């Protein structure tokens, strides 16, 4: 039964690959259910570009079709048809997939006890969706990530393994579509939610680490770039070559220096295409960035153009247009005469805080404290006889 | 027998689901659960049972005692089959129960089934022996679970609780083959045995 099939799977493979075959085989002998669902993880771990991989599922999941949990299960065909490199054959399984999920649930829910079915349901259909975005159908994903999102949102909660999936379909759906802003939001999430599996190569979290850098060295509103080097993500590949200079993009727009940017930008301009069709938003976020940290670290309210001409390396024409774009963005308020050629600052945008800049906050209010009470001891002294 | 109050600790763990009961060792736990409450009241009318989960990666208390089996079938349906035993909880939580009740003037007893080896500190269990002794609570523990690849942390405690007691604690091991589990436990004494005084 399982032995036929068993002796089949060895053949095809390698002798390095015997073993594991037999250990699943061991533990339905008997009968220890959970030692045979890990050890079907240890094989998609590190083994999913084994031709076999696809068939090894076929005979686990008729057995443990309403027996163990649904999560479990569909896991293991997910990881198959990540490695498949005809993606029309991978719609075809989802889709017989998808119907069996609506068949089972109604066996499914008096074996369990009472339990929930659409776990498996919503992998599904993500898993459609990327199927048809490594085809380049822009339209049939977008359908199908509305119905998707609502679903999500219909729960009080999706677990974090659900979740990856959903938002693993909407990073790869931006990125073609070329708007840096909708990729930034999906990758941060990515990270928090992030599956602990070691299932999830390490090759795919550099390659999206990549891409991340690049959406904010692009972006509208994004002045988190020291927040960026923080998390694990990119703290750790910043000895790598590839992810030197990209880094030091980061490092430049931080410190204000326009002289390390346009010795980098020259080379990686001509070098990778990328930065070439987005060459106009490039030149104007150092600009941008500029005039905020000048604003943010002192304690006044007000600027020439005079000062900011020198700061920005821009003439005091371009200096009006740099303004208005930072009022609207939303990172500035204030106004702006050009009688008097003041930019009268009324609003910074709260930023990362430092440990200096609590023992700042504090100061100010041991300063209001003292005079609050110093008011009421005299407020006591008038009124005295005049109370409830 | 006489009238006992007694807490029926479920166990949801990942092992719980084991094929080497019929069916699947999850469905096989609903007939027992059953089947034991049935077995209590039939022996003497006057026993009442509550319900707590011990696992599902929380504990979580469905019922107190009742000598309605409906609400302890309510109970049971709901649940999450994934889970983890956390053995010392159930001890605590069972303890915690028997001190309110209905009837005062009852036998003070924790059943649990368990269905997987344990994770537990070694510090923790030594603490609660002696608070199963303080309070005069005996427990018979049905194993079938954590003789699969462990060997018994429990037995000492189990022992240590026995005294001259119209309750004798117990540790009762069961054979993990196929004749199912109502069966074992019933061929186990569980209302069958004697005493220690």
């Amino acid at each position: 039964e399982i032995d036929t099939i068993l002796s089949t799977l060895r053949m095809e493979a390698d002798p390095s690959l015997h073993p594991l075959f037999e250990q699943f085989e061991k533990f339905y002998e008997e009968k220890l259910w959970f030692q045979l669902s890990e050890s079907l993880t240890k094989f998609f771990d590190d083994a999913k570009s084994t031709p076999l991989r696809l068939r090894l599922y076929d005979n686990f999941v008729s057995k443990f079709y309403d027996k163990i949990n649904q999560l479990s299960v569909v896991k293991y065909l997910l990881a198959s048809l990540k490695d498949s490199k005809d993606f029309d054959e991978s719609l075809k399984y989802l889709d017989d997939l998808k119907a069996q999920f609506q068949e089972l649930d109604s066996k499914k829910q008096r074996n369990n006890g009472s339990k929930d079915h659409g776990d498996g349901i919503l992998l599904i259909d993500s898993e459609i969706a990327r199927t048809y975005l490594l085809k380049n159908d822009l339209v049939k994903a977008r359908d199908l990530l509305d119905d998707l999102e609502k679903t999500l949102d219909k729960k009080d909660s999706i677990p974090l393994r659900i979740t990856n999936s959903f938002y693993s379909t909407n990073s790869q759906y931006f990125k073609f579509k070329n708007d840096f802003n909708s990729f930034y939001y999906t990758s941060l999430l990515y990270l928090s939610t992030l599956e602990p599996s070691t299932s999830i190569t390490l090759a795919e979290r550099q390659q999206l680490a990549y891409d991340l850098s690049i959406s904010a060295l692009l972006g509208d509103k994004i002045y988190n770039f020291g927040e960026l080097l923080h998390h694990p993500i990119m703290e750790t590949i910043v000895n790598d070559s590839n992810y030197d200079w990209l880094f030091q993009l980061l490092n430049a727009l931080t410190v204000g220096d326009f002289d390390k940017f346009d010795s980098l930008i020259k080379v990686q301009i001509s070098k990778i295409p990328i930065l070439a069709q987005h060459e106009s938003f490039l030149r104007q976020k150092i600009c941008l960035m500029t005039l905020i940290e000048t604003v943010f670290v002192k304690n006044i309210r007000m600027l020439s153009f005079e000062d900011i001409s020198k700061a920005t390396h821009l003439p005091k024409d371009n200096v009006e247009h740099l303004v208005m774009r930072a009022i609207s963005l939303g990172l500035l308020k204030g106004s702006i005469d050009q009688v008097n050629e003041l930019v009268t600052i009324s609003w910074v945008q709260p930023r990362i805080i430092s440990g200096d800049q609590i023992t700042k906050m504090k100061d100010r209010l041991v300063e209001w404290n003292d005079q609050v009470e110093k008011l009421g001891k005299k407020m006591e002294a008038r009124g005295q006889s005049i109370w409830v | 027998m006489v009238l006992e109050a007694t807490v029926l600790v479920i166990d949801n763990s990942e092992y719980s689901r084991n094929g080497d009961f019929p069916r699947t060792r999850f469905e096989a736990q609903i007939d027992s659960v059953e089947f034991i409450f049935q077995a209590k009241r039939n022996s003497n009318p006057e026993n009442t049972v509550g319900l707590i989960s011990g696992a599902g990666a929380n504990p979580r208390v469905l019922s107190t005692f009742t000598a309605e089996f409906g609400k302890i079938l309510a109970g049971l349906h709901d649940t999450q089959i994934e889970g983890k035993l956390h053995m010392a909880t159930a001890l605590q939580i069972a303890q915690l129960t028997l001190k309110h009740r209905q009837n005062k003037v009852q036998h003070q007893r924790i059943v649990a089934f368990v269905c997987s080896p344990i994770s537990d500190s070694r510090d923790e269990l030594i603490r609660l022996a002696k608070t199963l002794k303080k309070n005069n609570v005996a427990v018979d523990i049905i194993n079938f679970g954590e003789i699969e690849q462990n060997t018994e942390l429990l037995d000492e405690f189990i022992a240590a609780v026995n005294n001259p007691q119209e309750e004798t604690s117990h540790l009762l091991t069961v054979t993990p083959g196929p004749r199912l589990l109502y069966e074992n436990i019933a061929s186990s004494p569980i209302i069958l045995e004697e005493g220690s005084s």
